[PDB]
RNA sequence: AAGAACCUUACCUGGUCUUGACAUCCACGGAAGUUUUCAGAGAUGAGAAUGUGCCUUCGGGAACCGUGAGACAGGUGCUGCAUGGCUGUCGUCAGCUCGUGUUGUGAAAUGUUGGGUUAAGUCCCGCAACGAGCGCAACCCUUAUCCUUUGUUGCCAGCGGUCCGGCCGGGAACUCAAAGGAGACUGCCAGUGAUAAACUGGAGGAAGGUGGGGAUGACGUCAAGUCAUCAUGGCCCUUACGACCAGGGCUACACACGUGCUACAAUGGCGCAUACAAAGAGAAGCGACCUCGCGAGAGCAAGCGGACCUCAUAAAGUGCGUCGUAGUCCGGAUUGGAGUCUGCAACUCGACUCCAUGAAGUCGGAAUCGCUAGUAAUCGUGGAUCAGAAUGCCACGGUGAAUAC
């Protein structure tokens, strides 16, 4: 009833706080949907390589936006309490829907 | 680059959203099909008396380091040079080079 | 009761599941005769029951996603050979000796920076 | 203004200075550094001046130049 | 001109990141700003403190300035009396509520931006450029290292046409991606002119 | 090339007749790269080929090649102030592919209206031994007589 | 230059300012902020009504202005032949060197040459050389197959209800999504080979000899390019070469060159009907539905910061009909009129739509360019820049060759 999904720049990151979510789903007893992975937006750019001409020289980046969906669906009111701010990662995107 | 032209811009970011966000009717509620008298005439002849720094159509949107006009990028808000200056060194998280 | 065979060529997935009994093929809730229509396309799909003979004796059930025309037809072969490949065990041999099994692993390929079009350089004039 | 949703377009600066001339009718050429308005039907035997660059031509008005734009009548750049 | 920052082209295999925090494309360049701005400040107060390398995160609206350093008791003090001082510049420069902790760098001579930061202060100071980087190739490797490969051009000694002159000692191997290579530059504004050091020092393998 | 020698690649035969004589002959027709209007031409003009003149249609087309098949063609070497065309003997595998580009050539120039008519036209005449693509068979023949005091 | 109508603009004309449009100081007096009027092309000039942020400074400091004087600011001004940093290039070619030893009076040489082999100083054997480093290869990304885990917003083999729309319960099998593993190593067999490196073939395999592509570019050459991304040594202007504004120019046209789009048609034009994609973007943004307008588009206007909502109907193709070789039902320039949308503003100088007109062009002199396989050719979609404005740039897929003696 409620849904989680992650977004981090890196998979062994956001495997770290997805690991977590169902064990802490596991410490409320039952009953978790288990980590999904959505597909990975990836935004490539394309800079210029010189201050000036040899405008055929370029450099092509690319930036990955791993995804991660858990799904709870039983709304405890200690699995309310405990799901806040118990992530232990930095530069990880939570969102929350109820 | 050239301060002076960096100073433009700054000054007219700040005409920007004194005006523009709030003065928008004139350009945009009076303009369609209603009261079709002198107001939407005064609108048209209202909309000049402000001063000429409209909100899109004078912002260069240049670099943020170097105020460089051309090359620009709106997602990092850097140059094309400044984004391999503000490099592959690992400033730019999660940005690392592409081979598909 | 059913089996399974893939396919995957060129960027067209297909999944194939062959039923003993007679001759008729449907396609993605459609007949095979007007599905295709190229004459290079509903023989291809034909080409490995031809070789067995087998041809009046499978019922095919079918749904192909993604690619074109000769993509998913080359796709379809592939699978049909892939669905032979597990209800009969001695057929390997014969099948893999007129193709068939080969995924044919040939993709477009990138259009790369600084050239014209994949491969294809601009017009070089030295003066 | 390049549509008929819109309307005419004239500057304010020039709207009320033609407004004056009319007021007394035709007198000294007018200057002005307008060249994106309209000409409108109400200055018609003026001898206004728009300014092409460099200098103030005097262009004359006519029933006829009264549906296009004042820059129109002074050529901006010079060729043989 | 013809090689690649051995820095950069690592930033995924063995190298890790100076900067780890999330934003979508609205909170992207602003929070980059905000990341020039406190490494610009911390460079410029801790010039003298023999600084490496600064990394900043941002964990939920608040960002964690790690500053890396061979010489920790010269930044906090007595008793952190002005890493204080300069957390409380940061959440003025970047907006958001600050913590800033330091790290120990228990090799000074065996980081590349402290060779590079050490031997462009003696270009300065008009120390024999031979003199100063032929003892950063020793000092290195007597400390421990399978290589290092020092690179100084400019206006050296004072000569009016430019000149690159780089002594490499051991090993250094710049194409095989899994080495673990440290890269930097610096800079040294003498009387003459700008001089540049680079400083590939090649450690591990894995 | 210099270095690599390497085989050729597997033709699937055409749908109609399984030959993969008439598949490369759909593959040399083929412009812009659609079989789909090339394979329509030929099936076309090899019907009114088989209707008009002889019997078959995979038959009318061997009976034809045969009159446009070069025995032996002249290889041109650079020598002095100017060059001399040796000849020399065709390897088969060219000659049935050099034909049909004859014969497509020559059937382009046609004054007929569509390459279905134009196609099975120059065919026909193929058997009947005249046309334009003959015309180049015996002019590649006869070329190698002149030059055969350079052989 | 990943996008000049104003802006950008660094240029020109004209109108103006000076410790200044930008930063740190000293003193003086004011909270800042808000609305509006007059003159002007505009910068500006002259105002008229409106106002209070911490106390132990409360009598001034800290935020924001006005003024003064001086320190100074400012320069897209010169030298890329004073420099850093970053690139092109020979060149993805297989080379460029060192320590010790030996030979030569010496510059130097040997190692690196020689027999084969390799894509490769790759590898084996010889040899006054013995070793080592930078290069090659490998480690990396993507693609080709299989296995394990999860099943939303993805999927539907087997079950029931169907307004036969996955639509609904429902299942974790299948395509797919993304995490982790298995796989290919001359591994196995025959022959050739100096019994060696390796080579030619054979089996199995999704893949066979670095499987396809990408990233990766040694010592150095051109005192190659950039002082206009940026920084910096000198030189110079500093009531000016700095700064502000309105208009114009960067789009000018007797001509010449380069890179491209459209064609010159019948393997095509038009009309009707209808299949099949991949990748990618979106908050002063993408914009369904319905209505209106011949059309660009206008109105109300759901959904979505997103495997669901929008862009978004893919096109070449297929089936039917007509045009019968004509400057033509090919071609679409040019021009007259009528409009729509951004945008203060569309004349100089935007894109697009409606009606009419219909130019050169009927396969192009010498000469010259690209391409070896999902390649050339051909057809469409997306993105960056971007208020509006690409036939360019970057990326995706569909159909898909000929030839290598
Ligand atoms: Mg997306
Ligand atoms: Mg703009
Ligand atoms: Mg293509
Ligand atoms: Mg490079
Ligand atoms: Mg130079
Ligand atoms: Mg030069
Ligand atoms: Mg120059
Ligand atoms: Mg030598
Ligand atoms: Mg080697
Ligand atoms: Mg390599
Ligand atoms: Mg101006
Ligand atoms: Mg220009
Ligand atoms: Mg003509
Ligand atoms: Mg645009």
């Amino acid at each position: 009833r409620i849904r989680i999904r992650l977004k981090a720049f890196d998979h062994r990151l956001i495997d770290q706080a997805t690991a977590e979510i169902v064990e802490t789903a596991k410490r409320t007893g039952a009953q978790v949907r288990g980590p999904i992975p959505l597909p990975t937006r990836k935004e490539r750019f394309t800079v210029l390589i010189s201050p000036h001409v040899n405008k055929d020289a370029r450099d092509q980046y690319e930036i990955r936006t791993h995804l991660r969906l858990v799904d709870i669906v039983e709304p405890t009111e200690k699995t309310v309490d405990a799901l806040m701010r118990l992530d232990l990662a930095a530069g990880v995107d939570v969102q929350i829907s109820l | 680059a050239k301060q002076s032209m960096k100073a433009r811009e700054v000054k007219r970011v700040a005409l920007a959203d004194k005006y523009f966000a709030k003065r928008a009717e004139l350009k945009a509620i009076i303009s369609d099909v209603n009261a079709s008298d002198e107001d939407r005439w005064n609108a048209v002849l209202k909309l000049q008396t402000l001063p000429r720094d409209s909100s899109p159509s004078r912002q260069r949107n240049r670099c943020r380091q170097t105020g460089r006009p051309h090359g620009f990028l709106r997602k990092f808000g850097l140059s094309r040079i400044k984004v391999r200056e503000a490099a592959m060194r690992g400033e730019i998280p999660g940005l690392k080079k592409a081979s598909w | 009761n059913q089996y399974y065979g893939t396919g995957r060529r060129k960027s067209s997935a297909a999944r194939v599941f062959i039923k003993p009994g007679n001759g008729k093929i449907v396609i993605n809730q459609r007949s095979l005769e007007q599905y295709f229509g190229r004459e290079t396309a509903r023989m291809v799909v034909r080409q490995p029951l031809e070789l067995v003979d087998m041809v009046e004796k499978l019922d095919l059930y079918i749904t192909v996603k993604g690619g074109g025309i000769s993509g998913q037809a080359g796709a379809i072969r592939h699978g049909i050979t892939r669905a032979l490949m597990e209800y009969d065990e001695s057929l390997r041999s014969e099948l893999r000796k007129a193709g068939f099994v080969t995924r044919d692993a040939r993709q477009v390929e990138r259009k790369k920076v600084g050239l014209r079009k994949a491969r294809r350089r601009p017009q070089f004039s030295k003066r | 203004m390049r549509s008929l949703k819109k309307g005419p377009f004239i500057d304010l600066h020039l709207l009320k200075k033609v407004e004056k001339a009319v007021e007394s009718g035709d007198k000294k050429p007018l200057r002005t550094w307008s060249r994106r308005s309209t000409i409108f039907p109400n200055m018609i035997g003026l001898t206004i001046a728009v300014h092409n660059g460099r200098q103030h031509v005097p262009v004359f008005v006519t029933d006829e130049m009264v549906g296009h734009k004042l820059g129109e009548f002074a050529p901006t750049r010079t060729y043989r | 001109g013809q090689k690649v920052h051995p820095n950069g082209i690592r930033l995924g295999i063995v190298k890790p990141w100076n900067s780890t925090w999330f934003a979508n494309t609205k909170e992207f360049a602003d929070n980059l700003d905000s990341d020039f701005k406190v490494r610009q400040y911390l460079t410029k107060e801790l010039a003298k403190a023999s600084v490496s390398r600064i990394v900043i995160e941002r964990p939920a609206k608040s960002i964690r300035v790690t500053i890396h350093t061979a010489r920790p008791g010269i930044v906090i003090g007595k008793k952190g009396e002005d890493v204080e001082k300069l957390r409380k510049v940061v959440a003025d420069i970047a907006g958001v509520p600050a913590q800033i902790n330091i790290a120990e760098v228990r090799k000074p001579e065996l980081d590349a931006k402290l060779v590079a930061d050490s031997i462009t202060s003696q270009l300065e100071r008009r120390v024999m450029f031979r003199r100063a980087m032929k003892r950063a190739v020793q000092n290195a490797m007597r400390l421990g290292a399978k290589g290092i490969k020092v690179e100084v051009s400019g206006r050296l000694g004072g000569a009016e046409i430019a000149r690159t002159e780089w002594y490499r000692e051991g090993r250094v191997p710049l194409h095989t991606l899994r080495a673990d290579i440290d890269y930097n530059t610096s800079e040294a504004h003498t009387t003459y002119g700008v001089i540049g050091v680079k400083v590939w020092i090649f450690k591990g393998e894995i | 090339p210099r270095r690599r020698v390497i085989g050729q690649r597997k033709i699937l035969p055409d749908p109609k007749f399984g030959s993969e004589l008439l598949a490369k002959f759909v593959n040399i027709l083929m412009v812009d790269g659609k079989k789909s209007t090339a394979e329509s031409i030929v099936y076309s003009a090899l019907e009114t080929l088989a209707q008009r003149s002889g019997k078959s249609e995979l038959e009318a087309f061997e009976v034809a090649l045969e009159n446009v098949r070069p025995t032996v063609e002249v290889k041109s070497r650079r020598v002095g102030g100017s060059t001399y065309q040796v000849p020399v003997e065709v390897r088969p595998v060219r000659r049935n592919a050099l034909a049909m580009r004859w014969i497509v050539e020559a059937a382009r120039k046609r004054g007929d209206k569509s390459m279905a008519l134009r196609l099975a036209n120059e065919l026909s005449d193929a058997a009947e031994n005249k046309g334009t693509a003959v015309k180049k068979r015996e002019d590649v023949h006869r070329m190698a007589e002149a030059n055969k005091a350079f052989a």
